[PDB]
């Protein structure tokens, strides 16, 4: 089992690079909501940014955390450039339901959702 | 009744005026664009029908959507579509664009341009022959002949 | 009941839902958002148009493959209306013009139209008919428009007992009438209470009522969550827009609450305020 | 064998340099280009007045998707499902039942004219030559509902003409 | 035999056999398989820790020039500890021969990013990152080309199904083109065609 | 105006300006990660708020080495 990881050596560099990347996303969102002429308040966008960070919270391996840092860095670069469009930023959000809850009752009336 | 007579003559005149020129844009992604440039051939003309390919999206009458419409294409397509006046018409040319076609079961290919734009004239083929496409533009002109916008405006 | 009417799995884009919906009008505003939310739900929508096919061509492709369907109708006969309700599960009356024309006044649209369609709907076997009206349209003064809507409410209450009479207040959106009239003017102000409600809360309530049984016969009225001053609202509209006649009587006169009859939260849909959506929708100012 | 281009040199003779100077200062080759274009002006253009003069073709065109039937008889298909197996976009859809006789037949035979890419694989594949790529190419359809052909559409489209189809097949059954 | 059977030439077979044993003599640190097919093209199967040495060798050395680069695809074979295969495909300009450097890798450990020695490898490498997910360490520019900017999943795996999870449609509620989960119009009926009876006898793997 | 007390007052009203904190509750050993119920996410939100208000560029390893409002005050009194 010979593994050469990407950037880190343990999760200390993982925490360091992910807090740097969160700082970048935190100061990069109000520029985009100025530029793309969006419809969203700043704190709602920041809360869904920290939601996207919290979604991947159950990852332990250093390689996977480094590769997520790579993915987030690439998409932050493509958002600070103007290479993406209003469709893509609204695609990160959800203002088109998808309304189906996690109730067993609603998954009983609407068919076949175990 | 002669008010209706004069209104009918005026409406048929302005609809004939729209039938006459029909300035298109050539959006044209994939090989259906090559078939558009071959209906711009010396053999099948366009200038007999007033059709002049014009690069401005602002002075386009009709819009020929052709080629494979993809997800990476779509916002640019409708952003082209909006900057266009209130009388506007759409010819979906080719089996890719009028219902997905051969790349129907794939990621990043929009299953037909009904999901993006309204479609006035579907024409199928791969590529639809320039002869067939010119017949499709004639049936477009006959749809322009059937409009009665001003008659419905007067009886509004 | 009969097959191809039972629901199927998820929703939208040829995910077939239960209703077969006949929607009147819909070339205008509220019918267009309702057709869009039915296409998001994914059902078969019969729309009759008297107008040009080109307007319904631009509001056309929101339905999926062969989902919406077109026919022609008028406000004179019963044969085309019966052809519209040949086979229809639910049907909604969304009709109206805010200015009198040659062939039709405020009289006989609100009088002549709902009589015939309520008659042929009770005859031809439909269910859960939904009729819109304006809020606080009474026999009281200063509006031939609002007293005619009160006449229409009397008829739709009397014949066809099992309806849903519904009324929103003045609604605002992307193609709003009166908010664009506020932006496109030229101007004076009084004290006049008014609650506006955003259009998608109204249409979520409408589609929830159109798919929900066992709340029928109860008439509804819709509630703006702020309900504040007219002149403050004109100030806020001019502030967000960066710049310093029956309709004008309707907007100046009155818009009040009515605690008799249930509203939004008695149906279960979240209200959205004016200010958030107004920042969202007030484009088209200078540069 | 290689034949390269652009290897000359400017000859420093007086004749060559005054010819190139005349070329520069006297616009001669531009006048030559105008002469070539006017030489194509006074020709006769090869256009065709379209709705009166249709274009030329081949007897092996791929158009309409008709069906055939036996001489003074019933349908020629069997529902052998080869065309659904070879349709490279899978636009063919066949649901088959036998009727009150016992001979095998169909219930539903569908072509998506959107997804049809007009190969001719179902022309080569059909053993009884039941489906034929039709001859004419004029579809020009308003809605998306019409472009989903049924079996009864294809039978009434094969009943609309066969004399064309039979003449073309008897012209070209010997090659394919 | 003589008609309609594509004849092989054993001259190229013998010369590439000698050249392959020569390469395995002179770079013993990284060589595992040197295999020659019947149509006489060389296939060198390599550990992914000698990509830079093998390419810096095979670009020069005057027994085999091989300036030209082509296809790099990391052909995804599962049932392996290392799924993906980087396939460099190198071509001479003096010698008229084709060699395939098949080096192996997994989903996570980086290969050595050949763009420093073959300048053609830049967009090939960006394509393999955007479609597969083989990260390239010490590489200047990794972005997304051939996919949408709001897209993820590395679609040319086998683990990404044929349809997409996202699908676009326009809606007028927000006046824009929004993404929804897939709701097809037809099933894409997949036909079982792995017919039995062992159509090739020479390729019978050893059973248990 | 560069006193210790003006710095501590400005750190205190930007803590009051920050929204998720409950209550105000200034201390010399407050330790706003887990004595006050926050995240390292909100830790670095606070640190970048400091950095954006009045300080230097404030590197990240030292931002891990604060974890306390009084030690933040001592960091500005250290470096500025
Ligand atoms: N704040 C608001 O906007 C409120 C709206 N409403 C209701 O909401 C609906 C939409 O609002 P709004 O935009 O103002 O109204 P619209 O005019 O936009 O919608 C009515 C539709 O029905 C058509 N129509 C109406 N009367 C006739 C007629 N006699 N013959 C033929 N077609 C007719 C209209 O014009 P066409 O024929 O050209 O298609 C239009 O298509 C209306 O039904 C209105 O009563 C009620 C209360 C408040
Ligand atoms: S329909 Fe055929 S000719 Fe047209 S773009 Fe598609 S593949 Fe090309
Ligand atoms: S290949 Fe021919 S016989 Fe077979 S199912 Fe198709 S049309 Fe019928
Ligand atoms: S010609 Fe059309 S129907 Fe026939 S196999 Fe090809 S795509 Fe299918």
């Amino acid at each position: 089992t010979s593994v050469k990881p990407i950037f880190s050596r343990d999760m200390n560099e993982a925490k360091r690079r992910v807090r740097e990347l969160y700082r970048a996303w935190y100061r990069e969102v109000p520029n985009t909501v100025h530029l793309f002429q969006l419809d969203i308040s700043v704190k709602q966008g920041r809360d869904k940014v920290r939601e996207m960070f919290k979604k991947n919270a159950h990852v332990t391996d250093p390689r996977v955390v480094d590769l997520l840092v790579i993915k987030g860095k690439m998409e932050l670069e493509e958002t600070i450039n103007v290479w993406k469009q209003r469709t893509h930023v609204m695609r990160f959000f959800h203002e088109t339901e998808a309304p189906r809850p996690k109730d067993f009752l609603s998954k009983f009336y609407v068919g076949h959702d175990p | 009744s002669r008010g209706e007579y004069v209104v009918a003559k005026l409406d048929d005149l302005i609809n004939w005026a729209r039938r006459s020129s029909l300035w298109p844009m050539t959006f044209g992604l994939a090989c259906c664009a090559v078939e558009m440039m071959h209906m711009a051939a010396p053999r099948y003309d366009m200038d007999r029908f007033g059709v002049v390919f014009r690069a401005s999206p602002r002075q386009s009458d009709v819009m020929i959507v052709a080629g494979t419409l993809t997800n990476k294409m779509a916002p640019a397509l409708r952003k082209v579509y909006d900057q266009m006046p209130e009388p506007r018409y759409v010819v979906s040319m080719g089996s890719c664009a009028n219902g997905g076609g051969y790349y129907h079961y794939s990621y990043s290919v929009v299953r037909g341009c009904d999901r993006i734009v309204p479609v006035d004239i579907y024409v199928p083929g791969c590529p639809p022959t320039a002869e067939a496409l010119l017949y499709g533009i004639l049936q477009l002109q006959k749809k322009i002949k059937r409009e009665k916008r001003l008659r419905i405006w007067y009886r509004r | 009941l009969h097959h191809a009417v039972i629901p199927h799995g998820k929703g939208g884009r040829s995910s077939v839902s239960g209703i077969v919906a006949t929607v009147f009008g819909a070339t205008g505003f509220l019918g267009r958002y309702l057709v869009n939310h039915l296409g998001r739900m994914g059902s078969q929508v019969i729309v009759p148009y008297r107008c040009e096919p080109y307007d319904t061509m631009h509001l056309r492709p929101m339905g999926d493959l062969g989902q919406i369907i077109f026919m022609d109708w008028n406000g004179r006969d019963k044969d085309s209306i019966r052809r519209a309700v040949e086979h229809s599960n639910v049907v909604i009356n969304l009709v109206g013009r805010e200015w009198e024309t040659k062939n039709f006044d405020f009289e006989d649209v609100f009088v002549k139209i709902p009589q015939a369609i309520a008659q042929v709907s009770k005859e031809a076997g439909v269910e859960k008919f939904i009729h819109i009206s304006h809020l606080n349209a009474d026999i009281k003064s200063s509006s031939k428009y609002l007293r005619n809507k009160a006449v229409g409410e009397k008829e739709v209450r009397e014949t066809f007992p099992e309806a849903t009479i519904i009324k929103p207040a003045d609604i605002f959106g992307r193609e709003d009438r009166f908010l664009n009239y506020f932006a496109n003017i030229r101007s004076l102000g009084k004290k006049t209470v008014k609650q506006p409600v955003y259009i998608v809360d109204v249409t979520k309530g409408i589609i929830n009522a159109i798919k929900d049984p066992d709340a029928r016969g109860k008439t509804f009225a819709f509630v703006g969550p702020n309900r504040y001053l007219l002149f403050d609202l004109v100030q806020y509209v001019f502030a967000v827009a960066h710049r310093p006649r029956d309709k004008v009587e309707r907007i100046h006169t009155t818009d009040r609450t009515l605690p008799h009859l249930p509203g939004l939260e008695d149906l279960g849909v979240q209200a959205t305020p004016l200010e958030l959506k107004a920042i969202e929708v007030l484009r088209r100012h200078r540069t | 064998t290689y034949k390269y281009v652009n290897l000359r040199e400017p000859s420093m003779d007086m004749k060559s340099v005054t010819d190139r100077a005349a070329q520069t200062l006297l616009w001669t080759e531009l006048i030559r280009g105008l002469g070539m274009t006017l030489s194509y002006l006074f020709r006769e253009p090869a256009t065709i007045n379209y709705p009166f003069e249709k274009g030329p073709l081949s007897p092996r065109f791929r158009g309409e998707h008709a069906l055939r039937r036996y001489p003074s008889g019933e349908e020629r298909c069997i529902a052998c499902k080869l065309c659904e197996a070879v349709c490279p976009a899978q636009a063919i859809t066949i649901e088959a039942e036998p009727r009150a006789d016992g001979s095998r037949r169909t219930t539903r035979y569908d072509i998506d004219m959107t997804k049809c890419i007009y190969c001719g694989f179902c022309q080569e594949a059909c053993p009884v030559d039941a489906i034929v790529e039709g001859p004419n190419f004029e579809f020009s359809t308003e809605t998306h509902e019409e472009l989903l052909y049924n079996k009864e559409k294809l039978l009434n489209n094969g009943d609309k003409w066969e004399a064309e189809i039979a003449a073309n097949i008897q012209a070209d059954y010997l090659y394919r | 035999t003589r008609p309609t059977v594509r004849p092989r030439n054993d001259v190229a077979h013998k010369q590439l056999s000698a050249f392959g044993e020569y390469v395995a003599e002179i770079l013993p640190k990284y060589v595992q398989q040197v295999q020659v097919s019947c149509f006489s093209e060389l296939e060198i199967c390599i550990h992914p820790d000698g990509v830079i040495p093998v390419l810096t060798f095979l670009r020069d050395h005057s027994n085999a020039q091989f300036k030209s680069l082509a296809d790099l695809t990391a052909v995804d074979i599962p049932t392996r500890q290392n799924r993906f295969e980087i396939v460099y495909n190198l071509l001479s300009l003096r010698f008229n021969s084709r060699i395939r450097v098949k080096t192996y890798t997994d989903e996570l450990t980086p290969v050595e990013s050949s763009v420093s020695v073959y300048k053609a490898a830049n967009w090939y490498e960006r394509e393999i990152w955007d479609m597969f997910g083989v990260f390239f360490a010490n590489h200047p520019d990794l972005r997304r080309i051939l996919t949408d900017y709001g897209f993820e999943g590395h679609p040319f795996r086998k683990d990404f199904p044929l349809s997409g999870y996202v699908e676009l449609r326009y809606d007028d509620e927000v006046k824009r083109v929004v993404a929804e989960p897939v709701e097809l119009a037809q099933e894409f009926r997949k036909f079982d065609l792995n017919s039995p009876w062992e159509a090739f006898p020479a390729y019978r793997q050893p059973p248990e | 105006p560069l006193t210790l007390e003006g710095i501590k007052d400005r750190v205190l009203y930007v803590l009051k300006l920050y929204d998720k904190i409950d209550p105000e509750k200034l201390s010399v050993n407050s330790h706003f990660m887990k004595d006050l119920g926050l995240d390292s996410l909100d830790q670095v939100e606070i640190i970048m708020a400091m950095e954006d208000e009045f300080g230097f560029e404030i590197p990240d390893i030292d931002a891990e080495k604060l974890m306390c409002p009084q030690e933040i005050v001592d960091y500005i009194a250290d470096k500025k």
